[PDB]
């Protein structure tokens, strides 16, 4: 039944595709994951397996001689169907023994038939407009929402760094009234003593002046932590609104280009598709 | 801006001082006034206050306040003004000078240069840090010593290093210019107080040497050549070297271009008195356990969640998150990733043993944990990284982790949809506000270290004890060097390779893919790849490179890529590369390493490379993930570089002052008149503060050019939104009108630069590549220099016009082409114009920038055409779009194949255009043998964030359009095709009928 099927009507055959779809096609997927790719032209053999195998894709080539399809020498199989369907009953260790796994998970070339049966060509190339304005939309709206988060990223290391600078300055003002408060404690008894209120007066003018200072620019430093507090709360936010972006953006583009692909198949006039884009 | 908050100060503006008996004085202020002045005013008014009684005299105090960086700074230089003060706000403190007055005036000159203040190392706790600043001063010492080994030509080499060719020989298109292997060549010298300019042409042969030109120049021979040295006219470009004549740069191109050589002779004696004879002074900062080597661990490697301290995730929109986990050797992982159970998002919390299927000894020295949390939204669910970071299992002492630790974690970049970011940096984020993940490692009752090398020769030979090489073989091997790096080699070729090891030798240059044959998570296999890579011949540096990308992280490695590039990298393809080379610090896994060292010690005995050395670093300072790296890398260069940091911090003043006006063109002034915001523009470059910070500096384009007098008549805001600055300085060289009276450039402030400074960078390695084969496709790649988070320098083209310009009918492109060039020289112009196309046309299609028109085109006077910006490449308008065909950005129209085929109406058929074809034919190909580089070139910039180069899918694009995978055959008529299409089969294919 399985073997006597056509290469080109094998699930898990693709033909000319590049190294890069099969790349995607099989990316973060489980052991087991297959499919087979018409090999490159300018190197020897007819086809290529790439399989997945301990989080890596394992490139095997697929060799032909006189009617024999295989690994390497000797060339034992009749078909390639028929060697895939080897391999997906028997471990590849056999060929490999530093290769333990079979061909668990075959990647159809019918797999948008799942997410899409739906048949006009063009009832099929409206949808597909249709996913990429919905998909272009959203593209802008989180690329709008990238740029606040820079933008914010950056203001609030600008007003860290303000806060720092207010610190620094605090701590000198504050200094300065230790320099004021330590070269005073006798200067200003020898002034009480005689009572010279005359010149007391306008140190404490001067001193009052200081705190009164010192009071202004802690009022500042608050007043930016307040809104260091508004703008980190604004910029949480913001990552939360493209958290919720992503997934639909993904998905949207998965949609897209599955849709693609089946319009890809049935050729339709990429002057046509561009229209429809 | 020039104080917290603003931009710039009101021309008066008050100033609390606070003296040393403890008052406070206010004092009314000017915006230019300088300290000397403040400090006279400040303490005329002092007696004005209480207790002046203690007041020691001016010259007894300094000045002190809080910078806009948060430190706490010492103004010494009392004539610096006001407003460059940098005061985060209006006050100054008045104080006792103490300590070391030399080291703190250089700290705070580096880190204005570096762009952030040095005692922020200072505080740095970590180990590795502190053992890099020390150790790499041994670097920077070895290089002042090798700049004195003998001077004072040593001194000279350095500041004026020869600008020369990688190889004296000459293509054979280059030396059929010359006349009888001659050339024509003017010099000049002063005469009198006057100093006139006075001709004394000279013909001589190309070969020689500067002492023959400063021999000739005269009409005892060999008695006074050593007397002068040869300047060029205009640069600061000197020929100090017995370098060939025609193998200096300035030259090749006058014999290129078609133009004449203009020396001027200047006294040897009259440039090594110019020279500082700058020295380099030492900065001050100049477990019982028996440790467990790794193969003693009989453990399979397991780590544990713990749980994040939280992410930013609705909690309406998504269902479950949990952690992502990888061990990673490079970007491949070493067994499988291994994710946490999935939680709520309300409540990030694991306390799970992860456990992976490698066998601890079996860990190799590289080995990282690349991990992120992610959220997860029929049966059918999206998967999305929310943060991501990574971890060295071993630490630059070789000790593997142990214990708990917290790893802050990063944004994922834009437009990355791995679950996993392997190639981001190492460490952690140093902004603790962010999601924090708690991990603990196994502890192993001691000090884990991987095996010193001795022990790892000695698991070699035990592993390998317990043939012709066939001409079937042979072959092979010779077709598996000629993959791509990014052409996948198959199993039975891993094998095959592997078996073959040390037969690999006889063929050098097959080393990656040999690398990529080892199993890199067994001992055994790894500890015999050690050996062979100790005794492994050196290949071309070119080849070397590739071994410096993120597939290659292993130290043996990295350690024989950076040896071949010691031996056989000129400083002339040194520059060609920088980008990449500073580009790929970024991979490497700890702060001290080979490369590193190679590189500074390069920037440091050649002022040129250390220039733009300086500039590729500073330009991403401000990306905190490099922040650190780079920051400590240039703490050293600046340190070790001598005078020149005076001339970079000049630099970086008026760049920043660049950045001011343009910052408050954008937000201060969006909605008023291009008139009114250029009378603001010129009200304040007019400020003597702005002239003194805008003229007489070094060009960070081209540090040979001096930017003397602003033309400010001239300077102009432009069209574009970002406002950029069209900029005119005069040329103060004083025999500046033989080569350029006044130089242009645009100042852009907004825009990311670096996309066109690589499109540049590779059409200019591109049209070498078609020189050195005969092929003279003349190229425009102008300077683009990135020096900040999207702010950077554009050299402005002379003699140059848009398309549109011309058309302003399908015949006036050629109409306009005639008039300019009417005469003798039409058919050395029609050639130009043709050869600048064929150039270009094959360059973009290769490269995939942006979809070529009216403006991005343009044209000289004397036919050269060329393209401006380029902003996307590699076709990423592949993401909205969603088609996998390969753009032709360069379609010519009828305009331009008329101009080809001199005015014939049948443009589509004429010996012209199918001359024309062939050209292109030749220039792809060309390229396409060459695809290695630009494919290596291209892996070294993954790390870089630039949008357009995230993913090796990204690079994989020119391995479409310059059809790797298939033969050269097939890749021509591929080739062919494409235009075929694009210039709606008017682009004639073979299919001719002659």
């Amino acid at each position: 039944m399985n073997n006597n099927m056509s290469l080109q009507d094998a699930e898990w055959y693709w033909g000319d595709i590049s190294r890069e779809e099969v790349n995607e096609k099989l990316r973060d997927t489980a052991d087991g994951t297959f499919l087979v790719r018409d090999a490159s032209t300018k190197m020897h053999g007819d086809y290529t397996l790439t399989l997945r195998k301990g989080g890596n894709n394992k490139l095997i080539k697929i060799f032909h001689r006189d009617g024999k399809y295989g690994f390497s020498d000797p060339l034992t199989f009749s078909s390639v169907v028929e060697l895939i369907n080897h391999y997906r009953n028997e471990s590849l260790a056999q060929y490999n023994p530093k290769l333990d796994v079979k061909l668990l998970y075959p990647v159809s070339k019918y797999q948008q038939d799942q997410v899409v049966k739906e048949d006009n060509i063009e009832a099929v190339g409206k949808k597909l407009h249709e996913y990429n304005t919905q998909f272009q939309e959203k593209s802008r709206e989180y690329d709008r929402l990238y740029e606040e988060y820079t933008r914010t990223s950056q203001e609030i290391q600008m007003k860290r760094t303000a806060i720092e600078a207010f610190n620094e300055t605090i701590k000198i003002f504050e200094e300065q009234c230790q320099t004021q408060e330590r070269y005073s404690k006798e200067y200003i008894e020898k002034f009480k003593r005689e009572g010279n209120e005359k010149e007391i007066q306008r140190i404490m003018h001067n001193y009052d002046k200081l705190k009164s200072r010192i009071s202004e620019i802690i009022d500042s430093r608050r007043r930016l932590e307040e809104d260091l507090k508004k703008q980190a709360a604004e910029y949480r936010e913001i990552d939360k609104r493209m958290n919720s972006i992503k997934p639909d953006l993904i998905q949207l583009r998965k949609t897209r280009d599955q849709y693609l692909m089946w319009l890809t198949q049935k050729g339709v006039r990429q002057k046509k598709l561009n229209e429809w884009l | 801006g020039e104080l917290w908050g603003i931009h710039l100060m009101p021309p008066r503006i008050l100033v609390e001082c606070l003296l040393p008996n403890g008052m406070i004085v206010t004092l009314e202020c000017l915006r230019e006034a300088t300290l000397i002045t403040i400090k006279h005013e400040l303490f005329k008014e002092a007696r004005k206050y209480p207790l002046h009684q203690l007041l020691q005299d001016e010259s007894s105090y300094i000045f002190v306040s809080v910078t806009q960086e948060a430190e706490r700074e010492e103004f010494f230089d009392e004539t610096r003004r006001l407003c460059d003060l940098r005061l985060f706000q209006p006050f100054l403190k008045v104080i006792e000078p103490v300590g070391n007055r030399e080291e703190k005036i250089l700290n705070r000159e580096i880190g204005f240069a570096i762009g952030m203040p040095v005692c922020e190392f200072d505080m740095v706790k970590d180990p590795e840090v502190q053992d890099f600043r020390r150790n790499i001063l041994n670097v920077c010492k070895e290089a002042v010593d090798l700049r004195d080994l003998n001077s004072p030509h040593s001194r000279a080499m350095y500041v004026y290093p020869p600008n020369v060719e990688s190889s004296p020989e000459l293509p054979k298109h280059i030396y059929n210019k010359l006349d009888k292997g001659q050339i024509i060549v003017v010099i000049w010298v002063i005469v009198s107080p006057n100093n006139d300019k006075q001709k004394y042409t000279l013909k001589i042969n190309h070969d020689c040497v500067p002492e023959q030109v400063i021999a000739e120049a005269i009409r005892c021979v060999l008695e006074y050549q050593g007397k002068y040295i040869l300047k060029v006219c205009g640069c600061d470009e000197y020929f100090l070297e017995k370098y060939p004549l025609s193998q200096y740069k300035y030259i090749r191109s006058c014999i290129m271009l078609g133009r004449m050589p203009n020396l001027m002779l200047m006294a040897k004696e009259s440039l090594y008195s110019q020279l500082p004879m700058d020295c380099f002074t030492m900065p001050s900062y100049s477990g019982e356990t028996s440790t467990k080597s790794l193969w003693v661990i009989n453990s399979a490697l397991r780590i544990k969640i713990l749980c994040a301290t939280y992410v930013n995730v609705n909690i309406r929109d998504i269902d479950k998150i949990y952690v992502r986990t990888g061990i990673y050797h490079g970007g491949e992982p070493l067994c499988d990733n291994v994710n946490t159970q999935r939680v709520p998002c309300s409540n990030p919390r694991w306390n799970e043993w992860l456990n992976y299927d490698i066998y601890i000894p079996d860990l190799p020295r590289a080995a990282r944990l690349c991990l992120s949390i992610c959220s997860v939204k029929g049966a059918k669910e999206e998967h999305c990284p929310l943060a991501w970071g990574n971890i060295n299992l071993f630490d630059y002492t070789d000790t593997l982790v142990s214990g708990k630790m917290a790893l802050n974690l990063w944004p994922v970049p834009h437009g990355l949809e791995d679950l996993l970011n392997p190639i981001g940096v190492t460490g952690s984020n140093p902004n603790k506000e962010t999601p924090c993940l708690e991990l603990e490692f196994d502890w192993f009752s001691s000090v884990v270290k991987f095996p010193d090398m001795s022990v790892i020769e000695e698991h070699a030979n035990w592993s390998v004890s317990r043939n012709e090489l066939r001409e079937n073989d042979k072959e092979q091997l010779k077709a598996i060097s000629t993959r791509d790096p990014l052409s996948e080699i198959t199993e039975q070729e891993k094998d095959f390779l592997w078996s073959h090891r040390h037969y690999c030798v006889t063929i050098p240059e097959i080393l990656p893919k040999l690398l990529l044959s080892v199993k890199w998570n067994s001992r055994d296999e790894v500890a015999q790849m050690y050996c062979l890579v100790k005794d492994w011949p050196p290949i071309k540096p070119e080849q070397a490179m590739e071994l410096l990308d993120c597939n290659y992280p292993d130290p043996m490695v990295r350690g024989f890529a950076v040896r071949c590039l010691e031996k056989y990298l000129t400083d002339d393809k040194l520059s060609q590369y920088l980008i990449q080379l500073v580009q790929v610090l970024k991979y490497e896994q700890y702060l001290d390493n080979l490369l590193v060292r190679f590189l500074l010690k390069k920037a440091l005995t050649n002022q040129r490379i250390g220039h733009f050395f300086f500039w590729h670093l500073k330009s991403e300072m401000h990306n905190k993930t490099v922040s650190q790296r780079f920051g400590l890398l240039l703490e050293s260069y600046c340190r070790a570089c001598g005078m020149y940091l005076k001339h970079l911090n000049r630099q970086v003043e008026a760049m920043e002052k660049l950045i001011n006006l343009t910052d408050i063109l954008k937000q201060e002034k969006k909605d008023e008149t291009q008139k009114v915001q250029m009378k603001f523009l010129v009200e304040q470059m007019r400020r003597p503060d702005f002239m003194d910070a805008l003229q007489g500096f070094l060009s960070p384009l081209n540090p040979a050019h001096q930017l003397g007098n602003l033309r400010l008549e001239e300077c102009r805001i432009m069209s574009s939104a970002k406002r950029p600055l069209w900029l005119n300085w005069e040329n103060p060289d004083i025999m500046s009108e033989l080569l350029f009276q006044n130089n242009e450039i645009i100042f852009k402030n907004g825009d990311d630069l670096r996309q066109d400074m690589l499109t540049l960078q590779i059409i200019r390695i591109m049209e070498n590549i078609w020189q050195n084969q005969g092929l003279d496709l003349r190229m425009l790649p102008y300077g683009c220099l990135s020096i900040g988070d999207c702010v950077g320098l554009i050299e402005v083209v002379r003699n140059s016009h848009t398309i549109m310009q011309i058309q302003c009918n399908s015949h006036t492109l050629h109409q306009w082409l005639k008039d300019k060039n009417k005469g003798e020289i039409y058919d050395a112009a029609i050639d130009l114009f043709t050869r600048s196309c064929a150039g270009y046309c094959v360059a973009t299609f290769i490269l995939g920038i942006g979809d070529r028109h009216n403006s991005n085109i343009m044209v000289k006077d004397d036919g050269q055409l060329f393209h401006i910006d380029f902003g996307h490449f590699l076709d990423h308008k592949k993401k909205k779009f969603g088609y996998k065909r390969e753009r032709v950005p360069f379609v010519l129209t009828q305009d331009f194949l008329i101009v080809i085929s001199k005015g014939a109406q049948e443009c589509t058929k004429t010996r012209e255009f199918e001359r024309f074809q062939e050209m292109c034919y030749k220039a792809y190909l060309a390229i396409r043998q060459h695809a290695n580089l630009f494919i290596n070139l291209f892996s070294m910039m993954l790390g870089s964030g630039m949008p357009e180069l995230q993913s090796f899918d990204d690079i994989a694009y020119i391995r479409k359009t310059l059809a790797l995978d298939k033969t050269e055959q097939e890749a021509l008529e591929y080739f062919m095709k494409q235009m075929n299409d694009a210039h709606h089969g008017g682009w004639t294919t073979k299919m001719d009928w002659i």
